[PDB]
């Protein structure tokens, strides 16, 4: 390499150091809500204390602030220099920057925040060292004026490369260029981490959720026509999605719903990961919201299936794991709903099971598969394991009733099964 | 739509949207609402074919209303999907102005088509 | 008369919606400060 | 009044050679016709618009 | 899972035989069967604070080789006795010094254009050439144009290849009787 | 840290693939083919004309390939070479349609029934000399029957016995279809539309056991349908609309068999799921019979716009699966639309396609095998890898 | 008298001295005309209010044919509303594009 | 070649010389150089003058 490169690189590294005037100009009048000319001449004590205003404010909105108040906007900090200790001290102090943006993400559409900022930004220089954070953070707020000054003040990071042509420009950048900076993978895996950070901290707003989730699907819509560029994403949407439904909220469990049924409709899955995927769903299933969604879920999911082993029996554990969350009503009435959901390789599942795993609820089966209508293959195999539990266990008034409601409908496919396996006459002696 | 007068029997919009096509092949129809009010206003109009299918038929039922000034004849066909078919376009065609010219090859065809539709007004 | 259920098996498939690039592009615009549930409906229409 | 009748009659039909020029350079396969006397035209291809 | 690298080396040679890493640094050397041994790098991370979560995928660096079947045709390129081209069953065309092994090199099969500008026919999933009958190459005017002359196996035309540029030429001569070639020569 | 809820991230850290693998699919996949391309199938023996119609044997691996150098030509099909069967020359009658007919009584027969813009039909009877024989009486009806060209053929039962014999159809001048026996000859019945015909079809439904109904599906110009029974005397059962569409080129039913996948065994005889309708401007509607045959003024299922010009091939594949929009006016006009979801593919045919100016198409009965001759002569052949 | 003018009359209503002066010599015509005060047209900005001038004024001339035209009218604002649905989601997606390159 | 070190006499600028031609003047500390410049025959030594403005 050369020698203008090589010294790029140590400029790089000692981009924060003032070493004459018109560095530390240049560099302090990098504010967030003055201009250069105001914020050249600002000094820290004047910043730092209406900044400590701010954080008194921001921690009457939220009392999570007060420990940031005992470390970051301490009075020990006003001559806390950065550039002056280890890179131990260095990393303390980065994790506490990383704390206080990630839960002040929240909080970016009130001026305490913006003046309180002011201070990391200036003290900190957290616009150029802390920097990726600062754009993971606001990235919600993008059409926002707060947005449009840290761009303006930010040093852009080699991953957010698209956003260069709005850095210093009076128009917001635009969806489709916040769909073009999530579509890559590095970023993608940057993002799942900075979630992975949030949904442990516990700080996962509903704004955040929607355009996270906004831009995830349509990440996979960009990507719905190179197969190679979905398979490539399958184990980074589909781990966020893990990651959103192993916690407690309502809100972000149904962002990983809709990621969910986004993607296993974009590309067909393996049976075993849908299966899979509905335990994670039902395994953490608490709210009404989040079951609303997590029913919805669970039918297009198993829609979107294919081959042989569509329209198994979901085996014992699932299913009774899907009992638990989800009784006989909830499914019966679901189904009645004017609406009309597509839930047929799901349902004929379900009654499956029921025959194979309950041997109880026949009377519900009979009534729900009067309720929605399946097809020729559903039905078939309906009446092949009644077939089966006919020959296993002795047959009475539901069976039978059920077994009446198939010859009231399709009676030449109940013989066609019989022919293929018994006869009319021994089924008659039977039952 | 009731509010559609003169519409086409099956023949005659069979022979209506023939002469549509081989103008449209000849490059001699405006397709769309307002070059037809365009070309009534000019006067190089020959007849003004519209479509009884519009869900709002009074973005339509206006050119009427100066096509009796001009005494131009007009006719309704029932589908605006064919009418877009036959103007040899992607997109349904709500109205469409057959212009006028005198060494047209297809000016025996037109005139036959305007008569019977000034037969039936 | 499996080439008969076969048939049968690939003559119950029923029309889907498929993602397209642009089925997704316009949520932008409304997923200011409705809320989640809303947004899991609004995508359910489009793959719908 | 005769007058004016001549001179719109002639615009009409400059104007009517010059929007079959600009018809003509558009887009789309054509062929060009040519009558018993000379009077030429331009035959476009049955193929509608994408 | 950091990242797959997929078809490293042949299956029916034996799969990657021996992978390990140089200590101490982020680059690996592996070794198959198939008479090939290459190293594959860690480019440092593409995130600025993150890093440990964004693993950059590893990335193609130096690797030395030969033929993975045993050659069929030999011939030597030039009086010094300092190249040698030789084909082989594995339908590769290499070029191996006897002076430094460093300087041996596949000899590519890249095509160029077509002379008038109409399209080339062939499968779009790319595979080498039917192995090498015979060949003649005469560096009487090497750099000018065309130099070597080969003949396939069971195909009805002689490619031609650039020693100088070490890639294929622009001739393909047909037989014009329907027959496959059985021998090439060019004058000096 | 450790040592050795969470079953999609342990079915994910297990998983490398995440698609369904080789044969548990039995469906298509939308929107990205898979089709290799074999030896062009008349490359043994070329063609001295476009050819003009192509058909597949229902059994045997023939394909019958001809056009308006009056000759056709057998070849037997594979993968790797093509060969020529056997290869007649008609003197003096150049051929536009061209069929394999294969009775479902014996399944012996092996008929081919060939015509052009003549009065008359030949009949070959393959016998592996050649015995052919030449319809050309209407038994007086000739005069709403002035050229061959367009017939096809098909299956008829009796109804009193359960004695099927086949029927040749052809299409006339006003509104006419003469439907005739395809052994001897006779007049059976005749089915007049109102309008300018220009194409029909066959579908069959099953009754009960050993017991089908022939229907005739006949579209105007205009775009209006009839539908005739024909297993008795050929009286209408419904007439419909078609839902757009103004110059109508071609019907086309599928999804059980057609004229084009033939049932072998009476018992095998299905309905027809689809049924499309392509038209002048290259728009070809899509109706579903699953639900379109009580409508009367039924809507299609999607309207197709992909290629620009007239469409004069639309074939559905044997499964009912694809269907294949293919226009003889410009080159490389030809489209495999999936169904039922209604979206054509994209990543076939390509710009590299040597597809050339498409006049006929023919899907193989079993091998999941598409045959496209062009103008220049050529059946180019294509497999594709899902059967 | 309004309504029986087509949609481009409606685009350049305002605008007729400018008009005809560049009619009358071979100028470049005006594109917004009175219905440049619009809100949407307000909302756009660059050549795209050029062309959201166009679409407002194709769907003003809808509007305003069927409030001429209509006799079951209701006076409850529903094509207007529906045409403006339309206005603005095409005003969406021609704001949402950009000619830089990301 | 081998680089003949310098440093102005407050650490702020630095000036290295190649034996076969290259001489940079430099601020070692931002990143900023002032003077790259190739001169092929072989230069042996430098200083700064009084200043990183002038050197030798």
């Amino acid at each position: 390499s050369s020698l203008s490169d090589q010294l790029a690189q140590v400029a790089s590294n000692n981009a924060t150091v003032a070493l004459d005037r018109k560095r530390r100009q240049k560099l302090h009048s990098a504010s967030l809500i003055y201009n250069s000319k105001t914020a050249a001449t600002q000094d820290y004590d004047f910043i730092f204390e209406n900044a400590s205003k701010a954080l008194e404010e921001l921690s009457q909105i939220e009392p999570k602030f007060a420990i940031f108040s005992r470390t970051l906007f301490s009075e020990s900090s006003i001559s806390l220099d950065r550039n002056v200790q280890t890179k131990e001290e260095i990393k303390d102090l980065d994790n506490a920057i990383n704390a206080y943006l990630l839960l002040a993400s929240s909080k970016w559409y009130l001026a305490p925040t913006l003046h309180a900022t002011e201070w990391l930004v200036r003290r900190f220089q957290i616009h150029v060292k802390n920097t990726e954070m600062l754009l993971l953070s606001t990235l919600n707020y993008y059409q926002t004026p707060v947005f449009k000054r840290i761009l303006s003040i930010i040093k852009l990071p080699p991953l957010f490369n698209c956003l260069s042509n709005f850095v210093r420009s009076e128009k917001p950048p635009t969806a489709l260029t916040m769909i073009k900076l999530f579509n890559d993978m590095d970023f993608l895996k940057l993002y799942t981490s900075y979630l992975d950070q949030c949904i442990k901290h516990n700080a996962t707003y509903t704004n955040q959720l929607l355009f996270t989730t906004c831009c995830f699907i349509n990440v996979v819509a960009f990507n719905s026509n190179n197969d190679e560029k979905l398979n490539q994403l399958v184990p980074i949407l589909l781990e966020i999605s893990a990651k959103l439904l192993a916690s407690k909220s309502k809100d972000c469990q149904i962002a990983a719903h809709t990621i969910l049924v986004v993607f296993a409709t974009a590309l067909p899955l393996k049976k075993t990961i849908i299966l899979a995927a509905m335990e994670t769903i039902l395994s953490n299933l608490d709210a009404k919201e989040a079951k609303h969604s997590a029913l919805l879920t669970i039918c297009k999911l198993f829609q979107t299936l294919k081959g042989q082993g569509n329209v198994d029996q979901l085996p014992s554990k699932i299913f009774k794991l899907f009992d638990s969350k989800f009784d006989t009503v909830s499914i019966l009435t679901f189904l009645d709903k004017e609406d009309k959901p597509v839930c047929d390789k799901f349902i004929t599942s379900y009654t499956r099971s029921i025959a194979r795993y309950d041997r109880s609820k026949l009377n519900i089966i009979l009534s729900l598969l009067k309720k929605i209508r399946l097809e020729r293959y559903e039905v078939r195999l309906i009446i092949t394991d009644l077939i089966y539990l006919s020959e296993i266990l002795e047959d009475k008034s539901q069976l039978v009733e059920l077994f009446e409601y198939f010859i009231s409908i399709n009676e030449d496919l109940v013989l066609k099964c019989l022919k293929s396996l018994g006869l009319t006459g021994e089924l008659f002696e039977i039952r | 739509n009731p509010k559609a007068f003169p519409l086409a029997d099956a023949a005659l919009t069979q022979q209506i949207l023939d002469v549509v096509q081989q103008a449209a092949n000849l490059r001699q129809l405006k397709k769309g609402a307002n070059e037809a009010t365009k070309t009534l206003n000019r006067g190089i109009s020959e007849f003004i074919i519209m479509a009884a299918d519009c869900e709002p038929i009074e973005i339509l039922l206006h050119l009427p209303l100066l096509c009796e000034d001009k005494n131009v004849p007009y006719v309704f066909v029932p589908s605006r999907v064919a009418l877009g078919r036959a103007c040899g376009v992607s997109r349904p065609v709500i109205a469409a102005s057959i212009t006028t010219n005198d060494a047209s090859a297809i000016k025996t065809q037109i005139y036959a088509v305007k008569d019977k539709i000034e037969t039936l007004l | 008369d499996e080439e008969d259920i076969a048939l049968e098996f690939i003559n119950g498939e029923k029309k889907d919606k498929l993602v397209n690039m642009n089925s997704f592009t316009s949520m932008f615009d409304n997923i200011q400060n409705v809320q989640m549930d809303t947004f899991f409906d609004r995508v359910m229409k489009v793959l719908t | 009044v005769k007058q004016h009748l001549q001179r719109e009659t002639q615009l009409k039909q400059v104007q009517q050679r010059m929007d079959a020029q600009r018809e003509l350079l558009k887009k789309g396969s054509k062929k060009k016709i040519v009558d018993s006397s000379g009077k030429i035209s331009f035959k476009w291809k049955k193929q509608r618009k994408r | 899972r950091i990242h797959v690298l997929k078809n490293i080396h042949r299956e029916s040679y034996g799969g990657v035989t021996q992978a390990t890493f140089l200590n101490g640094q982020p680059i690996i050397v592996t070794s198959g069967g198939d008479n090939s041994l290459k190293e594959y790098v860690f480019d440092p991370s593409l995130s600025q604070g993150s890093g440990d979560v964004v693993v950059q995928p590893p990335r193609y660096l130096r690797s030395r080789g030969g033929h993975s079947q045993p050659p069929s045709y030999i011939a030597f390129a030039d009086s010094q006795s300092h190249f040698m081209l030789s084909a082989s069953k594995d339908r590769s065309l290499w070029s191996f010094s006897l002076r430094k092994d460093a300087q041996s090199q596949e000899m590519s099969q890249r095509l160029h254009k077509k002379q008038d500008g109409g399209r080339v026919g062939g499968s779009t999933i790319k595979s080498k050439f039917p192995e090498i009958v015979a060949l003649a190459i005469e560096n009487a005017r090497i750099g000018e144009w065309e130099n070597i002359i080969t003949a396939h196996k069971d195909e009805k035309f002689a490619r031609t290849w650039d020693m100088r540029n070490k890639r294929v030429g622009r001739w393909t001569f047909d037989t014009t009787d329907d027959g496959f070639v059985k021998s090439v020569a060019m004058s000096q | 840290d450790e040592s050795d809820i969470n079953a999609l991230t342990k079915i994910l850290s297990t998983t490398y693939n995440y698609k369904d693998t080789l044969s548990n699919s039995k469906l298509l996949p939308p929107k990205k083919l898979d089709i290799v391309r074999l030896k062009d199938a008349n490359a043994s023996h070329p063609s001295h004309s476009a050819i003009q119609s192509l058909s597949f044997h229902p059994s045997k691996p023939l394909l019958l390939t001809g056009g308006y150098d009056k000759t056709l030509r057998i070849y037997h099909i594979d993968g790797k070479t093509n060969h020529l069967v056997t290869s007649l020359h008609l003197v003096g009658s150049p051929i536009q349609t061209c069929t394999f007919y294969t009775s479902l009584s014996n399944q012996n027969q092996q008929n081919i029934f060939t015509a052009g813009r003549r009065r008359y039909m030949h009949s070959w009877d393959l016998s592996l000399t050649a015995k052919i024989e030449k319809f050309s009486r209407l038994y007086g009806h000739e005069s709403t029957q002035r050229s061959f060209e367009n017939f096809k053929v098909a299956h008829l039962q009796n109804s009193q016995t359960n004695s099927v014999h086949g029927i040749v159809l052809l299409q006339g001048n006003n509104g006419w279809i003469n439907i005739l026996h395809s052994t001897s000859g006779l007049w059976l019945m005749g089915c007049k539309i109102e309008g300018v015909i220009t194409d029909f079809c066959i579908d069959y439904q099953p009754i009960s056991r050993g017991k089908f109904r022939t229907i005739l599906i006949a579209v105007n110009a205009y775009g209006e349908v009839w539908e005739f029974d024909l297993n008795k005397n050929g009286h209408v059962i419904r007439r419909w609309k078609d839902q757009g569409g103004v110059g109508i080129t071609k019907i086309q039913v599928g999804g059980g068999t057609t004229t084009t996948c033939p049932a072998l065994q009476i018992s095998k005889i299905k309905q027809n799921r689809w049924l499309a309708v392509g038209s002048e401007s290259g728009f070809v509607n899509l109706y579903d019979r699953n639900n379109a045959m009580t409508s009367s003024t039924p809507t299609p299922v999607a309207a197709l716009d992909q290629l620009t010009t007239t469409i004069s091939n639309l074939q559905f594949s044997p499964d009912g699966q694809i269907l294949c929009m293919a226009s003889r006016a410009v080159k490389d006009a030809l489209r495999l639309v999936h169904l039922p979801s209604c979206s054509v593919f994209s990543n076939w045919p390509t710009s590299g396609t040597p597809l050339g100016k498409v006049t006929s198409v023919a899907f193989s009965p079993s091998g999941g095998l598409l045959a496209v001759g062009n103008e220049q002569g050529k059946v180019r052949l294509w497999k594709l890898n899902h059967y | 008298s309004l309504a029986k003018s087509p949609a481009s009359t409606i685009q350049i209503l305002g605008a007729e001295k400018a008009l005809f002066r560049a009619l009358k010599t071979k100028h470049d015509t005006p594109k917004y005309g009175l219905l440049y005060h619009a809100s949407l047209v307000g909302q756009a900005t660059g050549k795209n209010k050029g062309k959201i001038a166009r679409v407002l004024a194709a769907k003003a001339a809808v509007s305003l044919r069927y409030d001429a035209l209509a006799e079951d009218r209701d006076d409850s604002g529903d094509i207007g509303l529906e045409s403006r649905a339309k206005v603005e989601n095409r005003l969406s997606q021609l704001e949402g594009r950009d000619l830089r390159t990301t | 070649g081998p680089y003949h070190i310098k440093y102005a006499k407050n650490g702020t600028h630095l000036l290295i010389t190649g034996r076969k031609g290259h001489v940079a003047s430099m601020d070692w500390r931002k990143g900023q150089l002032r003077a790259e410049l190739f001169l092929n025959e072989t230069c042996h030594s430098a200083t700064y003058l009084q200043n990183e403005q002038y050197f030798a």
